[PDB]
């Protein structure tokens, strides 16, 4: 955060630093070619169309020439296996922005991590609407908003809660 | 061996509409609740549609220019349409593509045919004399009041000679049927020739010859612009030419 | 996720940087004008239960118990009616806080007229 | 068409979002939209022009997608400081202002 | 009217109806703000002879 | 040579389009504010100050 906003003193707030791209983990080639796997964020290669994506279970009913599947917005979010006759949906590898949420430096040094849009299972991990949060204790008690998180839910020093 | 048919009675060719017929499956693409729009070689909405008889004397086998892509229409029972024939000058000096399917299997040849002025088939109740120089041989599946709408789009680009099928069950009695059928791809062929001519096969009956019922619709493809459809199944549903009306525009 | 690209986009300097604020920019003043507009009470006011406000009726504006997001009839009739690096960051305030806002600036105004506006 | 003003704004939001996406498919002149394609098929001297092209193509899809987004932004916030006022003056007091 | 100019336009998308649906955006609004000023009494008033 | 072209008059198209909108954002306060006067000052008596 001090690399990013260019000086030694953090005010108080939630500032945006980095970004959460998942590493593609292995290469999968198949052609009608190594053995394929699910549930994973990997690099397939489907019939010479390479990408990186996790490859899970499809319920689309393919006709049986079609071999790709398209979204509104002509990415290629579907394909079928050439060896076993299968249809599997390509979701796009987990990413999100990644905010430090920190009170003055004047008061602590402590911070908590927000991963905007990413589930806590695949990265005090408290699960919110706006992300993940690491870092921050959720209290069932209801104070005024002092840092904004998301989702109706804030952030506040008194270590650091939600 | 070749026979002149010279029993023919002489009527000009009819013509009809296209109605919203033609349609076919632009790629491999599984799209599902989404509008896709395509610049291809479609057959326009409500077009005019050639019209050829086969009645008993009627026996319609002339043969047409390919133009830029071929809609064959057939409203057909009993299997009498067997095959076709492309090619630029339909002799040994080029090379031409035959396709038929006979009582048993499906043949698909790219051979020099010595092709019979008038070639035909024959079912008792001769296509070609020669063939020299053939480089491609390919065999597959049986492909096929009139009961049968058999729809084919024939398409000559890059090389390749698609070949997209579509079977309707039907009970219209004269004419095209008013609906929609999208067609689906069925053979993608490596051939890389030149096609400008093509003609249709058909089958006599013998008991001379005697020419049984069918009829067949044959539609030419322009390069446009359509608007497809795709349900919740994957299934082209609806179209639209964006060139026919300004209310589709 | 190509890393010659990101190579050669760094040439081009601070692009990236610039459009990132300015979308930060707007997300920010988005939750600004959503706090401006309904935020413009402290007190959660309520209104009483005995609905005995001479002869008015206020049921197709209050919230409504039964519903489990206690909004109202006609802003359940609103919510009803209205239908590659993107991400799409939740508003800060919730539908449940804003139809909390309004009910309070309803119970404001339904049982204290215009005083809690300017003071108590 | 009684909540045609809130519509207006979801739907030239997401045409927007749709319209940026849709420009990752054009070339802007490259032999091709893809960067991996261009990865797999040319060696790095011709690659680097390429990827030029598509950078300089996207981002400038980006940026005047981002401008379009300011002025929506700024009108958006015109209307929201509109919709305090009348918060202030018609709900938390009367107001003698005609309509 | 060059042909090969708009082929080679065609490679930049979808730019062109970006511009337009601006313009006709602006082109609508300037009538809308018309309305909105003058057109506020939906009666035609006129004065006595 | 085209592209040259086109690149140069595609980037003036767009900067004129953006002044278009900034222009147009001006004259919609403008009109606004206008809307206003005609609505509080003709159509009413305005005990606003100026
Ligand atoms: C059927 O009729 C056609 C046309 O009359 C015959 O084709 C002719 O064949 C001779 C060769 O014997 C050529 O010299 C002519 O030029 C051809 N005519 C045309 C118009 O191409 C065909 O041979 C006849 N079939 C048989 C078996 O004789
Ligand atoms: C206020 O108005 C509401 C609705 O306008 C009234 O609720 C209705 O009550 C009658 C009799 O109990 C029912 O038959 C209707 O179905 C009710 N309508 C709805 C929408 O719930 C209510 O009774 C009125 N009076 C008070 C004191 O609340
Ligand atoms: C079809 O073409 C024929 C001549 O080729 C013409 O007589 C007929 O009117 C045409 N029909 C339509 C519907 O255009
Ligand atoms: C159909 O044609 C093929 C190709 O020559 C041939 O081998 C086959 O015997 C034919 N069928 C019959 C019943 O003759
Ligand atoms: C085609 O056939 C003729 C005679 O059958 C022969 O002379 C010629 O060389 C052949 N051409 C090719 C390319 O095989
Ligand atoms: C294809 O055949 C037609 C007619 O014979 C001819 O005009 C055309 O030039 C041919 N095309 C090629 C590429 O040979
Ligand atoms: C799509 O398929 C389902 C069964 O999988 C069927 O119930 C539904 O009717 C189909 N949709 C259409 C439009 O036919």
């Amino acid at each position: 955060t001090k690399c990013t906003l260019k000086s030694f003193t953090v005010e108080k707030g939630i500032y945006q630093t980095s970004n959460f791209r998942v590493q593609p983990t292995e290469s999968i080639v198949r052609f009608p070619s190594t053995n394929l796997v699910k549930n994973k964020c990997v690099n397939f290669n489907f019939n010479g169309l390479t990408g990186t994506g996790v490859l899970t279970e499809s319920n689309k009913k393919f006709l049986p020439f079609q071999q790709f599947g398209r979204d509104i917005a002509d990415t290629t979010d579907a394909v079928r296996d050439p060896q076993t006759l299968e249809i599997l949906d390509i979701t796009p590898c987990s990413f999100g922005g990644v905010s430090v949420i920190t009170p003055g430096t004047n008061t602590s040094n402590q911070v908590a991590v927000l991963y905007q849009g990413v589930n806590c299972t695949e990265v005090n991990v408290f699960q919110t609407r706006a992300g993940c949060l690491i870092g921050a204790e959720h209290v069932n008690n209801s104070y005024e908003c002092d840092i904004p998180i998301g989702a109706g839910i804030c952030a506040s020093y008194q270590s650091i809660i939600a | 061996q070749c026979v002149n048919l010279t029993t023919r009675t002489q009527l000009p060719p009819a013509y009809t509409n296209s109605f919203t017929r033609g349609v076919y499956y632009p790629d491999k693409v599984f799209r599902s609740s989404v509008l896709h729009s395509t610049q291809d070689l479609f057959l326009p909405f409500f077009s005019n549609v050639t019209w050829f008889h086969a009645i008993h004397k009627r026996f319609d086998n002339p043969v047409l220019p390919f133009n830029d892509g071929v809609y064959f229409a057939s409203t057909e029972k009993s299997n009498i349409i067997r095959g076709w024939i492309f090619g630029t000058t339909l002799d040994s000096k080029t090379q031409s593509l035959l396709i038929v399917n006979n009582a048993t299997n499906v043949v698909i040849k790219v051979c020099e045919f010595q092709f019979c002025n008038d070639p035909f088939l024959g079912v008792y109740y001769r296509v070609y004399s020669s063939a020299n120089n053939c480089t491609f041989e390919y065999v597959s599946q049986p492909f096929l009041n009139f009961k049968n709408l058999r729809e084919f789009v024939f398409k000559n680009i890059d090389g390749y000679f698609k070949i997209y099928s579509k079977h309707t069950p039907i009970n219209l009695v004269r004419d095209l049927p008013q609906g929609f059928s999208a067609l689906e791809p069925l053979v993608d062929l490596p051939i890389g020739i030149n096609i400008t001519r093509f003609q249709t096969l058909l089958a006599l009956h013998r008991s001379g010859w005697t020419a049984g019922a069918a009829a067949y619709y044959v539609g030419y493809l322009q390069p446009r612009t359509f608007l497809l459809k795709y349900n919740e199944n994957g299934t082209i549903t609806d179209a639209v030419d964006c060139a026919l009306d300004p209310l589709s525009e | 996720d190509s890393t010659e690209c990101s190579n050669l986009l760094l040439q081009y300097g601070s692009f990236c940087t610039q459009l990132n604020r300015a979308l930060t920019g707007i997300a920010v003043e988005q939750d600004k004008n959503t706090q401006e507009v309904f935020a413009q009470v402290k007190q959660i006011y309520k209104t009483p239960p005995i609905k005995d406000f001479g002869g008015f009726n206020f049921s197709q504006i209050l919230p409504d118990p039964s519903k489990p997001s206690k909004r109202s009839p006609i802003e359940d009739l609103l919510f009803n009616k209205v239908t590659n690096g993107l991400t799409v960051l939740p508003p800060l305030l919730t539908d449940e806080m804003i139809a909390q806002y309004t009910s309070a600036l309803l119970a404001g105004t339904i049982t204290s007229g215009w005083t809690f506006g300017a003071g108590p | 068409s009684a909540l045609g003003k809130l519509q207006d704004v979801v739907n030239q939001n997401a045409q927007a979002l749709n319209t940026l996406v849709k420009q990752l498919s054009s070339n802007f002149g490259a032999i091709s939209s893809v960067l991996n394609d261009i990865l797999s098929r040319l060696d790095p001297p011709e690659a680097e022009v390429q990827i030029d092209r598509l950078i300089t193509g996207r981002l400038q899809s980006l940026q005047t997608y981002v401008t379009q987004q300011l002025i929506r932004a700024a009108e958006i916030r015109a209307s929201a400081n509109l919709a305090a006022t009348k918060m202030s003056e018609c709900v938390l007091g009367q107001s003698k202002r005609v309509d």
